[PDB]
């Protein structure tokens, strides 16, 4: 739970506010649209047994 | 009631062109009007 | 097996008529279920064995036809069953045997069997036989013109004309 | 007791509010411009308590259910005539109240009041501050149509016409196609990737959260479950009545289908207009406006689209260096880029599975799982295991 | 189609103008408007202005259309051409236009009639000078009689009207004078007797005079309010007025002077019973009184809001304001919670009482301003509209339903008229020539055989083996027993809800905001239905072997797949996409 | 001390905020209530029977 | 040309002027009816 | 040319089928006359049937309210737009119970309700039957025979129709409900509730509705009597009947017009005394009719006579009580229900339809409502342009699917009773799948002995099922009929829109044959289809 929104810190000066996530969208199994914890920017949990 | 339109159940009796024309099985009025519309058309066509 | 089952419903007792109605209704449900099952099984074999449809990747193909959509339709039964042998013959698109039967008609002028087992025999199961008009029911009016006048087979002449 | 009062009003052929404006009763289109109870709730605060229609199809549907229930409202009316004549025949108050009592029992008038059942204290607060049982039974007003709704068949047909349904499918197709285009473009300029990387950048600052010494307890307390851990909702400053009512009525007003919108506007304008007309010339007027409306809006959409994706061309057609001349700006959408992108996806592609001779591209689950389902059996299985909350094999 | 503050035609102008009759002068038009048959409809200057202008315009229209059709021996939309006459399609379209326009006119007119007998301000006076017993009795039994729940109320209405009239005589316009013929003509019953059963007593009338004088009654409206509130236990309370009512001394004094000065020409208790209602309409002797009553309803109705004069009665006549209060919250909540749950911890109890007081404050504070701003926003089709929203109170105001049925018929006629446009007129020929360049291809260019439709889903949710069984065999038979009909009704009701949810999700699927909310409607629906199915399934299997019977045939169907966890997309079919993505699409709003 | 013999507070599957519920139709809202009522009734009754 | 015509038609919807209305006199006991004179 | 041939086909088929239908109608009416004759021997008669003049409710200034003394003696003639009062005598037990319970009747809600229910128990059906001259009958016989000859010649010319005849007959002998001078004019009242007074005001209209104007001459009123206790389900042959003596009918308007004006216009003085004059002769002019007639006016203020006459002659301001008991909805769907009910009662007279109209439409509007109601997806607004305007080639397959599913879901009911003499009967409710939603046996009808084998009951349920499924097939036919036919026009004459029409037709056929051939390969290959890449084939050719 973090906003990708533009920050005023000196080191955060590279950060550009993000467009909202693509609505009906089919991701690659290792990613996500970064909305929530249930759906991260990078998926760590394996899908195997 | 009284109108000019054939008395039938089948929709197939009301079938015509898209230009609203019937050169077959149309009434005499329908016949003349249609042939004259078409004549108008091909006239302007071969004229130009 | 009346020998066994008669006394279940009583009879000297008086008839249940609750039990009887229930078992009738249930039985019919079993039959219907069997029919729909059969139709779907047909579809399933079809889809599993077809490569060109497997080419476009669609789950939808499996759900876009089911016991509701497929044929035979139940609410259409009447017009197909109540028909005369002649009528049934022309419905399913065999014009040959229909014309034949009509010439033989003019010149001379609880049962167990589905009424349609007379007209439709094991030879009209072969997909090779089925006339082009009948194949895709939805479009039957429009595909009937490509057909031959008296034949079931496609007339090249009519088609070559239309194209020409 | 109140129920007999309501029935008493459903019996009379006169409007129970007498057509008068009451700040607490919204006369709703969806309900057939009928006087529904819509108080402002200050527990929520600033909010009128009442359904807000979010789509035109809900409107169409409600209208259709009225048209459907016509027959029943009519039998109800010929029943009501009988009733109130039988009321005229009664000379005393107590016997009249007996009649209204038993009949309000019979038409289930009491069942039309929908009370919140939540045993939870906070939900109780939301509802019962402004809107309560003591209040709802007191303020309730029944139209004939809400009564007929209870004894009647359920329509399996929504009022959506053939052609309206065509319009639906095309609206949906258009919008979706435009959103996928948009997203694929966000992927092309690479703003997605920059978004991910920037997330990585932001991570540098954050701590690991304190989850508590007893973690069950902490999690639970955070959610407000344990005993005496319940927190009240932050108190919201109520918004001006004009704003609340603009919200509520703006909702329904947005949803109104073309025909009704144009028609209402046309008659109500026809009263005060410079050169009014009745009969056919009125009708004609309507149609043309309607027939213009479509074209108008339709045209507009395209322009908007061409501004969004930068469609059309940059300069004049005949420029010295060819027609093709174009300029691309860093992160701007341009037709060239849209059709290039699309070209990239499928060029000579005959079918979606074209590359599936390659076993590793074959089983990639990216696009979906749909191409790896072959026989019915596996699809039943997949259905089964998705319903059991397990993973899909 | 009608809105607040809108004029409708009550006259048929078309029938005469098709015959060739027309007017030019204002006087000709005034000769056109007036009704020979007994009734007399007065008008505002405004409505007459509008009606005249409309008339003139109809003149221009029928003229330019008759002239147009004489020159060719309406005008096509910009890209269209006129099909030949005596072509099936054109005759079809023109028949449709004819019928639809007819219906539209019938609707505009009937809605006008509704306006007229609703006593809308642009129809100020309905005069009865020309009527005879037949007309008066019909008028009564259509307008007054049929609507009234209380028979005794009618007599009271008549008498109050008679007292209002007899007292307010100076300020009336000249056009009213005739009615006084009836007022003094009123027949009364001998003071305690052949008229005992036929006519009411004078004493009652004088009670009503007392009401008129003490309360200053100027209207049919204030008369309605007063007549509804006077017989109740709170009377002095309810009818207490903004200008304070006079003291009974002076009033009973002027009533003694009136009564006595009326004897020489030839705290009062609410009166006794009255003769059975039928008498009023079916006896000659009461014909004057009856007349008064009608003149009572169709006139004497003025705009002004009666609740400025009687602010105490606004809660009784129409519903009270919700913001106006006529124990502590924590105790109500503890009572709805019951004794089976722990009593509220007293932190939370305290905090909740705090909220109750704060909200109380908000209500008291916003009470007046909300009223003010609401009327102010209504004065400003537009988002705020109605059949009747007006600031003023109308006791004759029409039911919303009667107007709405008209409006619906009207929109039907409107779509019907717009339908004919493509039968009458056609596209350019070579344009449809180029339209047949691209054929309709079964696979792509055609719309898919599954659209969103209610019976599509209702067939999908009925297609499930468990639901099919539960429907046909499983539940006890619907016709046989009561439990049967009950169960059946509810199961179909829940299936229906779930279907509706799926459907409304399917239409709006393209936009996020809406789909999430719809999807929650779904979740609720599915939860309901699943609970029902599970419950009744358990019932079937537990209830009290023999081959192929109920319980065996149930057990053969396996485990029941919940519709809750079912993942169903746009088309009502299980999704193509991976479970995570679907889970994300249908994730609740925030 | 307070909580010993009492029931656990009902947990209604798919319980909604007032923010979503504002978009429910009168009929649909009636349905929602139906759901809640039946869930709560069932659970508290289950507690009674168990205890 | 067609779209131009329809636009020109939706310019004719906003071009509406208001015919002067005519107010009557408000009395307590009735509604005053004036006629064309 | 093909289109015209098709239309011609439908017209001919319609003729032949109807022709095959009539004799069933004859046998049915005969059997009904028979069973009615059996029942009416044993039961309670309606003895006095008397038409009289209406009696004024209004009292003179000296008279007292209580008497109701005058019923009127009799009436020799009934005007067309005028009300008459019919008096009957029905001694049926519920009527007695009502006279006693009412004459005992200061009022309670209870007894009011009791009286309402007792009223709902019995009811009377009042119709108008017209005599016929020998001339009219000979002209009818002549027309019927002309039609029969036309049908016989068309049957002889085109053989397949002579076959379709036998098809039709055998179909009717299946579908039909098995049952085991004067000619009808108008239905005045469908349902008359029971009175103590035994009298009803009836308004005769100007038009019996098929839309026609009414004849003149001899009419007598026919009264049928239905007590729901002895006859639930309202079988037409079980009822009590009585006839009024002959009276005559005509339209009184031209005589009274000629009498008053001694006629295009009326001056406006005379209008109100003219309507008064009319009400005095017995005619019925409502107040609304007067008003709106009055509201259409000449430059002189004149009421057009033809306008007023048109309003007096039509359904707007007044209706027969039979038509005032039916909803706008019922009146709007009535032609469909007619057609259907006519299929299941093959060759019925408008007499029968008059009797069963009420029950049929009511049962329809309750249980059947989904089938009959106008369905914006399924329905056809216009037969002429239906194929063009409302139905797109795009929306066609979706439309058809819609029809399918809606019929699949919906429900039909059917009934059967044992012909073998035990009163065993069954009712069945059935899905679009031919599945059974409900089956119920009714033991109320039959004798108390109830000696029946499981076999008989099985046959009973069988017949019940059969009828039910059939009812569903007919219902389906009507719901899905119009759009299917206009579909047929679209597809047949609009081929040149689709891929299988015109220049591409030849492609379609090609594909088609390939498919057959291809399928055979898959049959030979073990149902593992050959390579899409065609790497399997032996030759490059």
């Amino acid at each position: 739970q973090t906003a990708v929104n533009s920050s005023d810190n000196p080191m955060l000066s590279s950060v550009t506010t993000a467009a909202p996530a693509a609505d009906l969208s089919r991701t690659k199994p290792h990613e996500g649209t970064g909305t929530s914890e249930r759906d991260p920017y990078i998926r760590t949990l394996h899908n195997q047994r | 009631k009284e109108s000019l339109l054939p008395n039938s159940s089948s929709p197939f009796a009301y079938v015509e062109d898209y230009m609203g024309t019937n050169l077959v099985f149309g009434s005499p009025v329908h016949a003349k009007e249609s042939a004259a519309v078409w004549a108008t058309y091909f006239e302007r066509r071969y004229a130009s | 097996d009346k020998a066994v089952w008669e006394s279940f419903y009583r009879k000297t007792g008086s008839l249940d008529l609750d039990k009887l109605a229930e078992s009738i209704k249930t039985a019919l449900w079993d039959a219907t279920r069997k029919i729909r099952s059969a139709k779907e099984a047909a579809l399933h074999r079809s889809l599993s064995h077809n490569t060109r449809m497997r080419a476009s990747a669609d789950l939808k193909h499996w759900y876009e036809e089911d016991a509701n959509t497929l044929r035979p339709l139940a609410f259409e039964a009447l017009k197909h069953e109540a028909a005369t042998p002649w009528m049934q013959l022309v419905q399913h698109g065999k014009k040959e045997e229909a014309a034949a039967l009509l010439k033989e008609f003019e010149q001379k002028g609880n049962r167990e069997q589905p009424p349609l087992a007379s007209t439709l025999k094991a030879e009209d199961s072969n997909p090779a036989t089925i006339p082009i008009g009948s194949v895709h029911p939805l479009f039957t009016p429009a595909l009937v013109q490509i057909e031959e006048a008296g034949g079931g087979s496609v007339s090249n002449e009519a088609v070559c004309r239309a194209q020409l | 007791d109140w129920a007999s009062h309501m029935q008493r009003e459903l019996f009379g052929e006169v409007d129970p509010l007498g057509g008068q404006a009451h700040k607490d009763y919204y006369r709703d289109v969806t309900r057939g411009y009928s006087p529904q109870y819509a108080p402002r709730n200050f527990a929520n605060g600033g909010a009128v308590a009442y359904p807000h229609i979010q789509s035109p199809y809900e409107y169409e549907e409600a209208a259709h259910r009225r048209v459907w229930l016509d027959h029943d409202v009519d039998r109800m009316r010929e029943e009501f005539t009988q009733h109130r004549a039988s009321l005229r025949s009664l000379a005393s108050a107590q016997e009249r109240e007996e009649l209204l009592r038993s009949r309000a029992a019979e038409y289930q008038v009491a069942n039309t009041v929908h009370e919140s059942e939540s045993v939870h204290p906070i939900q109780q607060l939301y509802n019962s501050g402004g809107t309560s049982r003591s209040a709802l039974k007191q303020q309730a007003v029944a139209d004939r149509y809400s009564i007929a709704e209870q004894h009647s068949p359920l329509p399996l047909t929504t009022g959506v016409d053939r052609d309206a349904l065509d319009e639906a499918q095309r609206t949906k197709d258009r919008i979706l196609n435009d959103s996928f285009t948009a997203e694929n473009l966000l992927i092309t300029h690479g703003l997605r990737e920059k978004e991910k990387h920037d997330f990585t950048i932001l991570q540098r600052t954050v701590r690991i959260p304190f989850q508590g010494y007893d973690m069950d307890r902490f999690l639970a307390q955070q959610k407000g479950t344990p005993y005496g851990a319940q927190q009240l909702p932050p108190n919201v400053v109520p918004s001006s009545m004009e704003e609340a009512q603009r919200t509520l009525r703006g909702s329904s007003a947005t949803a109104t289908p073309l025909v009704d919108a144009v028609a209402q506007k046309v008659y109500a304008r026809n009263t005060v207009v410079d050169r009014p007309a009745i009969g056919e010339q009125l009708t004609e007027q309507i149609i043309n406006i309607m027939r213009a409306s479509r074209t108008t809006a339709e045209q507009q959409r395209e322009e908007e689209r061409a501004q969004r994706f930068g469609l059309g061309r940059q300069g004049a057609l005949v420029q010295d260096g060819g027609p093709d001349q174009r300029t691309l700006k860093k992160h701007t959408n341009d037709e060239r880029i849209v059709d290039a992108m699309l070209f990239q996806q499928n060029a000579y592609r005959k079918t979606p599975t074209d590359e599936h001779w390659n076993p590793y591209i074959r089983r990639s689950t990216e696009n979906g799982v749909g191409h790896l389902l072959q026989n019915k059996f596996d699809i039943m299985r997949r259905e089964d295991r998705l319903s059991k909350g397990e993973q899909d094999l | 189609i009608t809105s607040r503050g809108q004029f409708n035609p009550i006259h048929n102008f078309s029938y005469a103008m098709e015959r060739g009759v027309r007017a030019r002068d204002v006087k000709a038009f005034e000769k056109l408007i007036t009704n020979p048959g007994p009734l007399r409809v007065a008008y505002t200057p405004d409505y007459l202005d509008w009606l005249h202008r409309c008339y003139k315009a109809k003149g221009t229209y029928m003229d330019a259309r008759a002239v147009a059709e004489k020159k060719f021996n309406g005008a096509p939309p910009p890209g269209m051409f006129l099909r030949p006459a005596h072509s099936f399609r054109r005759l079809a379209g023109e028949l449709k236009r004819r019928r639809a326009q007819s219906i539209l006119d019938e609707v505009a007119r009937a809605q006008g009639m509704l306006d007229l007998f609703e006593r809308q301000p642009h129809f100020p006076a309905i005069h009865i000078d020309r009527c005879s017993r037949f007309h008066l009795v019909e008028l009564f039994k259509e307008m007054v009689l049929e609507r009234s729940l209380d028979s005794n109320m009618i007599w009271e209405k008549a008498l109050l009207y008679r007292a209002i009239l007899s007292e307010r005589k100076p300020s009336y316009p000249t056009s009213f004078h005739y009615i006084f013929t009836a007022v003094e003509d009123t027949v009364f019953a001998p003071t305690i007797h052949p008229l005992a059963a036929k006519c009411p007593t004078l004493e009652a009338y004088y009670y009503y005079v007392y009401l008129v004088k003490k309360y200053y009654i100027d209207n049919a409206v204030e008369a309605h309010v007063v007549l509804r509130c006077h017989r109740e236990p709170n009377a002095a309370d309810l009818l207490f007025s903004n200008p304070p009512p006079k003291d009974d001394t002076e009033i009973m004094k002027a009533v003694e002077l009136l009564r006595n000065a009326d004897i020489q020409r030839g705290p009062p208790v609410l009166p006794g019973a009255y003769p059975p209602i039928d008498m009023l309409w079916r006896c000659e002797e009461n014909l004057p009184l009856l007349k008064v009553l009608l003149f009572g309803e169709f006139n004497l109705i003025v705009s002004e809001n009666p609740f400025v004069k009687f602010p105490s009665a606004h809660g009784f006549l129409t519903r009270p304001y919700s913001t106006d209060s006529s124990m502590s919250l924590a105790n109500v909540m503890a009572e709805k919670r019951g004794h089976l749950l722990p009593s509220l911890p007293r932190n939370t109890a305290t905090s909740i009482d705090a909220r109750a007081q704060d909200i109380r404050r908000l209500q008291q504070k916003h009470h007046r301003d909300d009223i003010v701003s609401f009327q102010k926003l209504l004065r400003t089709p537009s988002a705020f509209s109605s059949y009747s929203d007006w600031s003023y109170f109308n006791p004759r105001a029409v039911r919303a339903e009667e107007r709405d049925r008209l409006t619906r018929k009207a929109v039907e006629a409107l779509k019907l008229y717009d339908s004919a446009t493509n039968d009458i007129y056609r596209h350019s020929f070579e344009d449809v020539q180029a339209c047949h360049t691209q054929r309709v291809t079964e696979r792509d260019r055609t719309m898919p055989p599954y659209l969103p439709t209610l019976p599509h889903f209702v067939a999908i949710i009925k297609k499930d083996p468990h639901i099919s069984f539960l429907l046909h065999i499983g539940l006890p038979d619907r016709n046989s027993s009561e439990e049967g009909s009950a169960k059946h009704k509810e199961l179909e009701k829940r299936i229906y809800y779930l279907a509706r949810a799926l459907y409304h999700t399917a239409l709006e699927y393209h936009n996020e905001t809406v789909r999430r909310v719809n999807r929650q409607k779904v979740n609720v629906a599915a939860s309901l239905l699943d609970n029902f199915v599970e419950q009744e399934w358990t019932t079937i299997l537990r209830d009290k072997d023999t081959q192929n019977d109920k319980k065996q045939l149930a057990r053969r169907l396996g485990r029941y797949m919940l519709f809750a966890n079912r993942s169903l997309d746009d088309t009502g079919f299980p999704t193509d996409a991976r479970a995570d993505d679907y889970t994300r699409w249908m994730a609740p709003p925030s | 001390n307070h909580v010993v013999g009492r029931a656990p507070e009902p947990v209604v599957p798919h319980e909604q905020p007032q923010e979503v519920l504002r978009h429910f139709s009168a009929e649909e809202r009636a349905m929602y209530e139906q759901h809640v009522k039946e869930q709560t009734s069932r659970q508290l009754g289950e507690w009674e029977r168990a205890m | 040309e067609v779209v131009e015509r329809d636009a020109a038609l939706m310019k004719k919807t906003l071009s509406s002027g208001r015919r002067l209305r005519h107010r009557v006199e408000s009395s307590r006991t009735h509604r005053n009816a004036g006629s064309l004179s | 040319r093909s289109a015209a041939n098709l239309a011609r086909a439908e017209d001919l088929i319609h003729a032949v089928v109807t022709a095959a239908a009539q004799p069933f109608g004859e046998r049915r009416r005969a059997a009904t006359r028979d069973l009615h004759m059996e029942f009416q021997r044993l039961a309670v008669p309606v003895e006095r049937v008397i038409v009289a003049n209406p009696v004024s409710a209004l009292l003179e200034s000296g008279a007292d309210p209580d008497e109701k003394p005058v019923e009127g003696e009799k009436v020799n003639m009934w005007p067309l737009g005028a009300k008459r009062v019919v008096l009957y005598k029905w001694s049926a037990p519920n009527v007695e119970k009502l006279k006693a319970m009412e004459s005992d009747a200061s009022l309670t809600a209870k007894r009011l309700r009791e009286i309402q229910e007792l009223k709902r128990r019995g009811f009377l059906e009042v119709s108008l039957w017209r005599r016929v001259t020998a001339q009219e009958r000979k002209q009818r016989n002549e027309i019927v025979e002309a039609k029969k000859k036309q049908v016989e010649e068309v049957v002889r010319t085109v053989p397949s129709l002579a076959h379709l005849h036998q098809y039709a007959t055998s179909l009717y002998s299946r579908i039909e409900e098995r049952v085991a001078e004067w000619e009808f004019a108008v239905l005045l009242d469908d349902r008359v509730l029971l009175n103590k007074e035994e009298s009803v005001e009836l308004y005769l209209p100007y038009r019996d509705a098929n839309g026609e104007l009414l004849a003149q001459g001899e009419y007598r009123a026919l009264v049928r009597a239905f007590d729901l206790e002895a006859n639930p389900n309202l079988h037409p042959a079980y009822c009590s009947v009585g006839y009024s003596e002959s009276f005559q009918v005509f339209d009184a308007l031209p005589q009274l017009i000629a009498q008053f004006f001694r006629v295009t216009h009326i001056p406006a003085a005379d209008f109100t005394p003219f309507c008064a004059f009319l009400r005095d002769a017995g005619l019925d002019v409502p107040l609304r009719c007067e008003f709106e007639a009055g509201q259409a006016v000449t430059t002189d203020g004149d009421v057009y006579m033809d306008y007023f006459l048109q309003l007096l002659r039509g359904e707007a301001f007044h209706q027969s009580h039979a038509q005032a008991g039916l909803t706008e909805a019922q009146r709007a769907i009535e032609p469909l229900c007619r057609a259907h009910w006519v299929v299941h009662h093959p060759g019925a007279d408008e007499s029968e339809w008059a009797t069963a109209r009420r029950s049929v439409l009511d049962h329809a509007m309750q249980h059947e409502r989904e089938w009959w109601f106008p369905n914006e997806m399924l329905d056809v607004k216009d037969v002429v342009t239906g194929s063009t305007n409302g139905l797109t080639p795009q929306m066609y397959p979706a439309a058809v699917r819609y029809g399918v599913e809606l019929c699949t879901v919906l429900t039909a009911e059917g009934k059967f009773v044992d012909e073998r003499g035990s009163g065993l009967s069954a009712r069945c409710v059935v899905n679009g799948t031919g599945a059974a939603e409900s089956v119920v046996f009714d033991t109320a009808n039959c004798n108390g002995t109830n000696t029946t084998s499981v076999e008989d009951a099985l046959r009973v349920a069988h017949g019940a099922l059969r009828s039910a499924q059939d009812r569903h097939n007919t219902l389906a036919a009507f719901r899905l009929g119009p759009l299917s036919k206009q579909s047929q026009v679209l597809l047949f004459c609009g081929v040149n829109a689709y891929e299988f029409g015109g220049k591409y037709a030849r492609t379609y056929a090609y594909a088609f044959e390939k498919a057959k051939k291809e399928l055979e390969a898959t049959a030979a290959s073990g149902f593992m289809a050959p390579s899409l890449s065609h790497e399997d084939t032996e030759r490059l050719s």
